[PDB]
């Protein structure tokens, strides 16, 4: 078949970007499913998934060829609510960026609704599918507890200068350092959890820079990457020309 | 430029490394990548303390919940310090709150000046009088008629002191005609402009005579912008009837009533489609060229970069804070999508660097003139825009305070794209060249940082590149003509301000007298307006200090 | 008349209860109405480092709810409630409650200054933005998600009652202007029929207000 | 340029049909669909009777107290249909058809095509239908001379006081021409729920009919002159009408466990195999920039891939919400992974950006079902992005709040009784 | 079945016993052809396009783009431009498309095919397709670099899509944009009296006939003629506009040399009494004879015919076009005084006459009767029974108006007067 | 008057009738003509004044 190539760029930032887009990410921590549900905050930990409508089998479906050809996700057969997981990533060498979180979610998961902004990146799907996506995003090197985090509101802090502790700014203070490990104690909308979630040891700054997907003159200058600049120029030239005339 | 880079650095120093109010930000390194967040709450601002006190007092006085910062989710506003804003190219320090258009009197007065102004053609009325009425028009007769118009237009049942900002002036491309007319009613193109600028203005308007009509500001506030044309038409008809000794009631005089009322009436804006239905003289129909012309920076300065930047500042404010911030949206506002392009000199620093780069690579192509300008090609646009964008990105990545200042990605993207487009239009003398440079800057920004802007800031920027040079029906117009009603631009912020500055630059770099409309350049070339269009960005700063006195205030007919 | 708008609360409530699975109780409505009365005059409720309209210049802005549900009006904070039974005679109140049903409505009045610096098309937009933001703040839902759009679409169109409709192209003017304000709406705005019983005085008051509003302002 | 058109079951409809023969201005079936959309209108007899009885007429919240008329319109709906046909029809035996839909609650008035050829636009259908219904009411129910206004406004809403029939009970597929955003946009002004309801929630039927309307409105607006005629016809054939079964082949092959990335791989593989694009340059890091040999064909492939990816994403999730993200990210990652512009050269991608913003924020828009071709958010793609929205809405499962029923119950009930709309691909082929 | 017979402009018989049902806009083939030709025809100003390109005076009133002038010999190549545009606007090689170079290449005349109309909801397909074709032809034939493409596009599509219409563009039809109608069905109106006077070469009866054709087509489009109102409008149109039974030519002939409005009223009431249209319902003690209408639609048709005849008399007598705003008013008012019945259109004609009077005899003169059309706020009221009178008046003027019909409608006169159905509306309508 | 003589609560829209039954309005919609009279004698205080931001 056609082997994806996913991106141009020979630097380490290009390598990380291809990692995130292809999802060939490395495990860095463990988060318990009860902890994951608690931090998300869409339902009580270890409780049955609510339903926004009946199951697909219970109410039947119209005669679509697409419905009969496309296999409904496990979270859609049960009629789960369409909940979200939102992340805020630091510009100061966080290991992920909004558009490449979105590329991860779009290439690697079925029936998701990845939305990308500058300061936050939201992923929406049925509850179980979003649980899977949040599990992958939390247990991999894509997410740094110091330089990332779930934020369902007041996502300010992606472009703000880091703290001396080494962690991004959080207005609501969902998680923070505690004994060398970023401990999360509120759901992603600042509704406190009864438990403390231990997300592990934050990566060293050199490590994050070695595995970040953001170009920076400090670490990996975008100006010195001729291949990505050439990609931009080629796409732009084609856009302009074929806007003038499609030929 | 080094001098502008220096002022950028000084602005960051006065913003972050210096303490404002009670945020305790004194000290720091504007090249440093770490800070500690004190979380002092909205009571660190002092002005915010004023707002909190007033809101609470009103809550007790009226009897319903009014304004409680505690109803901000989580914690109140200001968990990181409240640092001020500095108006680009000046030293007035402004709090963020004072730059919200509701809180800025000059900011309101700008729109109240563009809204209440109209220009009515006058050759056809005189021609009808001469031919089909026998009453030959002589410059004495024009003097008397304009005297009659000048105070009748205020209304004469309008209050004598409530409408003091209501006057009418004339400008003519006929050099010999404007010489006799009483100079209290004449805008003289030959002495408000330079010789070449006035030459182009006269060449473009011909031998024609026009009126600049300004209806009372209170009338414009009470009604909409579509009342201006009707008020002007009625006062014009009254002045014609009462100044030329013509009976009202005969049929033949109705032809003159048409000719003087609305046959050569040029509106600031035009109609809008259904979703945004509005009539003439609203910001959605105001072209980018018309806003370029309302700004008199071209008339009073030879620097092209300064002219383009001043147009950008005013434009963002009119099209983001008023138009999209209030009419289409409302709410808290969009003041900080707009203050990016006229505060803290990041845009000025980038654009002056681009001027230096172009003059160094293309033999001073960014200097004033019309022959040195490089022909607009994809290579030139790619070169200038990319270098501009790369430098702006390097500056954000080299000064963490500049990144924190434009914390939302939309502000940064707007600043970079505005600088790139202005530079490209300066170098090439082509407004659409500036547009294509703008969109290439957006693409470089996106690919470099992995994030561009708010959820839908990329709509007109994905649609941007391809539509710049199309000649299809709903796609493509020279920028000078484009406006907020353009299909791509109709509903998104952070762009339309810079688009106007792009079109102004294409003609500012050539020493042009006007961008798209000479009647606007001369109509607003009058230092009698309560607003100073020669430098608008300095005007917003003046409002933010509570030192701007607008028109349309009702204090005389109100209990004290 | 220009700055005033009415937005229903029942369609947004259905959206919240379906999409999010929330419970909409009177205490949550108290919290949400307090939030909204904070946010409507032009203040932020979600994110940080932004301006806010000065409370002195927008003090004429507030939101109240009147409902044809007697109970739901009963256990809601009586500072945000227009009580039909108290304000109207029992016959008129019965007619009104029969007409509207057991539905809740918001009576939004955006600042005078915002309407003067803008047109009459301003009102629905401002009201919908602040209603959406207040929902977001008060019901602990994400800043951006499909439920927020549904609330915005409900407020902006699906459950909005404009003082006036939009005029045709030839009349170079827009919505919520005096030209869209039909005679029934102008009759209902004038509150003599609620206050007095003289059937001729009511008509004369409506004539006196309509002559001004139409001839002097709309036609100039 | 010759394609095959495949129906939504993946069967072969017609072989080798030339692309130019499939244009809005040349194809007979598309012209008939346009004429029927122009002339057909739907009347809510139940709503008329309710307004008459309760005086609830003239818009939202309006109700005239004390002038209620108690007519049994629903009971005598057959006689009403006969008299409305008598009034509307220009000549006896012409194309004028009036049917009673769904047990008397609603009517279907299809005015004769002569009333279309003898007028500037489609509003003759609406005005004549409303006039016929009002006249029949006044006739058969003996309304007093002074009760005529009430019977009139139980059908006409607030017209002429309002531009459209606000609060009326007669409406058509297309809104009034005064609501256009530009010249020729009237055919584009059909909300997504209308197309979803008309085809009875059939994804590749809603997509086909929506694309038919979009391309008709874009031909009307001077969007297909010269090479752009071929440019748009290729897009219509490939995306809307299932050219050579590419969309349904991709749907089947990426249905069980597919994503956006796998559909991108499918599109790029088919393009590279068919020769629509070939490797132009290879960078030192091994990335191969591609060059489009056939630029309109590559745009058609991008549009077909966009629709297929929307199918896959919104059918795996069973939510019409995901359509905006599918339209954005398919094209965005296609650009990133091939080195070429997305469908409609960033126009579809930007429309997806704006449509994802406005359906995910406080600034308006709404669900995917309230967006149409005339919407200021989505009026930018040249017919390649709204079909995906309509297909997504037809492919939802009870997730939306403003559902198809809520906004277009009458439209669905009335216009789902025309075969040329339930089977748009068969009609066009 | 109401049947009349049509008398042509010079008083000759055209055909006997035409059913007025076969005379409505939705049935007559000539009227349908006129509507289609109005919808599809559009005129391009090549000289204007060339001037816009050279000078940059494009996009609207006062606009000028400096420093971006293109110098193309558009007028010199007009035959080639017309050929290429006909190639671009067609749908098939041999359809009813036609591009003719009018008046020496200064302007183009492009009529889009009927297929472009049938496959679009309204009439703007012809305008947009013609403009796009011209812009494409300019770009192709004069070698415009892609960075000058916006200028070449906006020399045709003046300031669009920023403005709702082509503000300053050099491609214009006869109908305004669909957004700028007064209401539902009003679009097919909005063809000012000057254009109709020009098209018929100032033949007052022909101008009235064509104007009534447009006005009644608009009425039928609006849904104001269904059943008995269809009979009402058909009778009114046939009697007033189309000179059915010669009832208006005879009235004009009888008040030829010495006749005022009052004499026309006497003649029309005499004919109405003789034909049994009205009778003496009462007789007051003063000898007054209140009349009752035996056929209200027919009495309205008679009142409309009399109104047209009175406009003919009182505007040909003075050879002024400003006598309609008083003729239509006072004729109907004095008619109701005389007979005790209501005027033409039951007072709506008199009201619209007051509209003409205050909008054209005042300080709010928005222009003479040459600007009047049925698609205006002031003139939209009467159901097609007044505007024919205004068109007849402007056709009967002697040059007392500031705007000559030529100066404002020469191109429209050339384009449409060349069509038989536009110079001789009555003969084509009579079929 | 068509409905006032009938003692009806509202003319055509009850939502507007109840929406303006608020006493916080600076304008008294119970006595509109009396409000005009008060305005004409310089004894009506309207909102929207910008004296806070305007210089003294
Ligand atoms: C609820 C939304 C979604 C929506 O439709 N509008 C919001 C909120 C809204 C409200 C916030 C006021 C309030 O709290 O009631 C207002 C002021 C609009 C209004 N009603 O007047 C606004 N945004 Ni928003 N919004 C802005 C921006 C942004 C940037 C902020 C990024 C960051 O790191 O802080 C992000 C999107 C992006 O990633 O670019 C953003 C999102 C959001 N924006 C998220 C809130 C995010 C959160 O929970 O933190 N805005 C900006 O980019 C800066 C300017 C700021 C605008 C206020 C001003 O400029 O006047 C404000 C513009
Ligand atoms: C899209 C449309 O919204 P509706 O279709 O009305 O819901 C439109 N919004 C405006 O164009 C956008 C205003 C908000 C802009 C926010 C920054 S992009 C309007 O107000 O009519
Ligand atoms: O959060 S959103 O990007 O959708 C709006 C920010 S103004």
């Amino acid at each position: 078949a056609y082997e994806a190539q996913y991106y141009p760029g020979a630097t380490s930032v290009g390598a990380n970007r291809r990692k995130h887009m292809s999802g060939k990410l490395e495990k860095l921590r463990e988060i318990s499913d009860e902890d994951l549900t608690a931090v998300l905050g869409h339902r009580a930990p270890g409780s049955d998934y609510p339903s926004t409508h009946p199951p697909l089998a219970e109410m039947g479906e119209p005669a679509c060829s697409i419905r009969e050809a496309v296999a409904a996700t496990p979270g859609a057969a049960a009629g789960d609510r369409v909940r979200y997981v939102q992340f805020a990533d630091s510009m100061y060498n966080a290991p992920a960026t909004p558009y490449f979180r979105s590329y991860f979610a779009a290439i690697n998961f079925r029936g998701v609704d990845p939305g990308t902004l500058s300061g936050r990146q939201i992923v929406e799907a049925r509850e179980r599918d979003m649980e899977q996506c949040a599990k992958v995003q939390m247990e991999t090197e894509m997410t740094d507890p110091a330089l990332a985090g779930m934020r369902g509101a007041t996502v300010h802090g992606h472009s703000v200068r880091l703290q001396e502790d080494g962690v991004m700014f959080d207005m609501l203070d969902r998680r923070r350092l505690e004994g060398g490990v970023i401990i999360m104690d509120k759901d992603q909308v600042a509704i406190p959890l009864d438990r403390k979630v231990n997300l592990g040891k934050p990566m060293s700054s050199e490590e994050a820079a070695k595995r970040t997907t953001i170009y920076r003159v400090d670490n990996v200058a975008f100006r010195d990457d001729a291949e990505v600049i050439e990609w931009v120029h080629r796409v732009f030239d084609q856009r302009t020309s074929y806007g003038f005339q499609p030929k | 430029a080094a001098d502008i880079f220096a002022k950028f650095k000084k602005s960051m120093e006065v913003k972050f490394t210096q303490e404002y109010g009670s945020n305790k930000q004194a000290g720091g390194d504007i090249t440093g990548k770490t800070e500690k967040f004190l979380r002092l709450g909205p009571e660190q601002d002092a002005r915010k303390q004023e707002m909190i006190k007033a809101g609470k007092e009103i809550a007790e006085k009226r009897g319903i919940a009014f304004y409680n910062p505690m109803m901000h989710m989580g914690a109140p506003l200001g968990q990181r310090a409240i640092t001020p804003y500095t108006i680009s190219g000046t030293d007035i320090v402004a709090e963020p709150d004072d730059l919200h258009y509701v809180n800025n009197a000059a900011m309101q007065q700008m729109w109240d000046d563009i809204r209440r102004t109209c220009i009515v053609g006058l050759d056809m009325a005189h021609e009808t009088l001469e031919k089909r009425l026998g009453k030959e028009v002589t410059p004495e007769t024009i003097n008397h008629y304009l005297e009659t118009l000048n105070h009748a237009m205020p209304g004469a049942e309008t209050h004598p002191a409530l409408v003091d900002d209501c006057y009418v002036k004339i400008f003519t491309g006929d050099d010999e005609l404007a010489d006799e007319i009483d100079k209290q009613y004449v805008i003289n193109v030959n002495k408000m402009f330079s010789e070449e600028q006035a030459a182009q203005i006269k060449a473009s308007i011909g031998k024609t005579t026009w009126q600049a009509i300004h209806i009372p500001t209170i009338v414009s506030r009470t009604t909409d912008g579509a009342q201006t044309s009707r008020w002007a038409a009625m006062q014009i008809g009254m002045s014609f009837i009462s100044a030329y000794a013509m009976c009202a009631g005969e049929a033949a005089v109705a032809d003159l009533s048409f000719a003087a009322k609305h046959a050569a009436l040029v509106s600031m804006g035009e109609m809008l489609p259904a979703r945004r239905a509005r009539g003439p003289n609203e910001p959605g129909g105001l072209s980018f060229g018309h806003l370029s012309d309302i700004v008199q920076t071209s008339r009073v300065s030879k620097d092209p970069a300064k002219i383009a930047l001043e147009v950008v500042g005013a434009g963002c404010m009119l099209y983001d804070q008023i138009w999209l911030g209030s009419y289409m949206s409302g709410g808290v506002g969009f003041t900080q999508y707009a203050t990016a392009a006229y505060t803290d000199d990041i845009l000025d620093n980038n654009t002056y660097y681009d001027v230096d780069y172009i003059n160094d690579k293309y033999n001073g192509a960014a200097n004033l003139g019309t022959d040195n300008k490089v022909k607009a090609t994809l290579d030139v646009v790619k070169d200038i825009a990319t270098e501009s964008t790369l430098y702006g990105i390097e500056t954000y990545e080299k000064f963490p305070t500049a990144l924190e200042d434009h914390f939302g990605g939309s502000q940064r993207a707007t600043v970079l794209a505005a600088a790139s487009g202005v530079a490209c239009a300066l170098a090439t003398g082509n407004a659409n060249a500036g547009l294509s440079g703008w969109y290439l800057s957006m693409y470089v920004h996106k690919e470099a940082w992995g994030r561009l802007g708010f959820f839908g800031f990329d709509l007109q920027d994905q649609c941007g590149a391809t539509n710049v040079l199309s000649y299809q029906g709903d796609e493509g117009l020279p920028d000078e003509l484009r406006g907020p009603n353009y299909p791509n631009y109709a509903m998104n912020v952070g762009h339309q301000g810079g688009y106007a500055g792009i079109a102004q630059a294409a003609h500012s770099g050539r020493g042009d007298a006007f961008t798209v409309n000479p009647l606007l350049k001369v109509c607003f070339a009058d230092e009698l307006m309560p607003f100073n269009f020669a430098e608008p960005r300095r005007e917003f700063g003046r409002g933010a200090i509570r030192e701007f006195m607008p028109a349309g205030e009702r204090s005389l007919v109100i209990p004290a | 008349i220009r700055r005033t708008c009415i937005v229903g609360l029942d369609m947004a409530h259905e959206t919240l209860e379906k999409r999010l699975g929330k419970e909409v109780t009177p205490e949550t409505i108290n919290h949400y109405l307090e939030t909204l009365n904070h946010a409507m005059p032009g203040a932020a409720v979600v994110q940080e480092m932004m301006v806010e309209t000065h409370p002195a210049l927008v003090d004429d802005c507030y939101v109240k709810i009147f409902t044809g549900d007697d109970e739901l009006a009963d256990e809601i904070d009586k500072q945000y409630v227009i009580n039909v039974n108290k304000m109207f005679s029992e016959e008129q109140a019965a007619q009104i409650k029969a007409s509207i049903g057991k539905t809740t409505w918001q009576a939004i009045h955006i600042p005078t200054i915002v309407s003067r610096t803008t047109d009459g098309a301003q009102t629905s937009r401002w009201a919908a933005m602040q209603i959406g933001m207040s929902f977001i703040s008060a019901y602990a839902m994400c800043a951006g998600e499909a439920a927020v759009a549904d609330l915005s679409f409900a407020a902006k169109h699906a459950a909005l009652v404009s003082m006036g409709e939009m005029l045709p192209a030839r009349r170079a003017r827009g919505p919520n202007e005096p030209g869209g304000l039909s005679f029934g709406h102008l009759s209902d705005i004038v509150q003599t029929s609620r206050v007095s019983k003289d059937p001729a005085k009511i008509a004369l008051e409506v004539v006196g207000a309509g002559c001004m509003l139409y001839d002097q302002i709309w036609l100039g | 340029d010759t394609v095959d058109i495949y129906d939504d079951r993946g069967k072969l409809l017609e072989s080798n049909v030339d692309i130019m023969s499939l244009a809005p201005t040349r194809n007979a079936a598309i012209k008939k669909i346009i004429l029927d959309t122009k002339r057909s209108v739907a009347v809510s007899l139940a709503g008329i009777q309710g307004a008459l009885a309760s005086g609830k007429m003239g818009g939202k919240g309006r109700q005239i107290l004390g002038r209620g008329l108690n007519y049994d319109l629903v009971g005598n709906a057959d006689a009403i249909a006969e008299n409305v046909k008598n009034l509307v029809q220009v000549d006896e035996g012409d194309d004028t058809s009036v049917k009673v839909i769904k047990g008397g609650k609603s009517l279907l008035i299809q005015a004769p095509s002569s009333r279309i050829a003898a007028g500037a636009d489609y509003m003759s259908a609406t005005t004549v239908g409303a006039a016929a219904v009002t006249q029949t009411i006044i006739d058969m129910f003996g309304t007093d001379m002074y009760d005529a206004p009430i019977a009139k406004s139980a059908v006409w809403g607030s017209y002429p006081q309002t531009m459209d029939l606000m609060g009326g009970n007669v409406q058509g597929v297309l809104s009034i021409p005064q609501n256009n955003e530009g010249l020729g946009f009237s055919l584009r002004n059909i909300m997504a729920n209308h197309i979803a309801a008309i085809t009875s929630r059939g994804a590749m039927n809603a997509a086909a009919l929506s694309s038919i309307y979009e391309q008709s409105g874009i031909f009307e607006m001077g969007g297909a002159v010269g090479m752009f005629e071929r440019h748009q016809l290729l897009g219509l054939a490939c995306q809307g009408l299932n050219a050579n079964n590419v969309v349904y082949d991709i749907v089947k092959e990426n249905g069980k466990d597919g994503t956006i990335g796998t559909v991108i791989e499918s599109i790029v593989g088919r393009a590279v195999e068919d020769g629509v694009i070939s490797v132009d340059k290879t960078a030192p890091s091994g990335y191969k920039f591609y060059k489009a040999n056939d630029v309109p064909m590559w745009n058609a492939y991008a549009a077909a891939g966009t629709l297929a990816a929307t199918f896959v994403n919104c059918g795996a999730g069973r939510a019409a919400q995901n359509v905006s993200s599918t339209l954005l990210y398919f094209n965005d990652i296609l650009e990133k992974e091939t080195g070429l512009p997305g469908c409609d050269y960033g126009k579809v991608q930007g429309v997806a950006v704006g449509f994802s913003f406005f359906s995910h924020s406080i600034y308006g828009g709404g669900g995917p079902g309230v967006f149409n071709g005339n919407h200021v958010v989505t009026r930018h793609s040249r017919g390649f992005a709204i079909p995906c929205v309509c297909a997504a809405v037809a492919l939802d499962a009870g997730t939306q709040m403003f559902t198809i029923e809520s906004t277009s119950g009458l439209i669905g009930d009335v216009f789902g009784s025309i075969e040329e709309f339930r089977q748009p691909i068969k009609a066009v082929a």
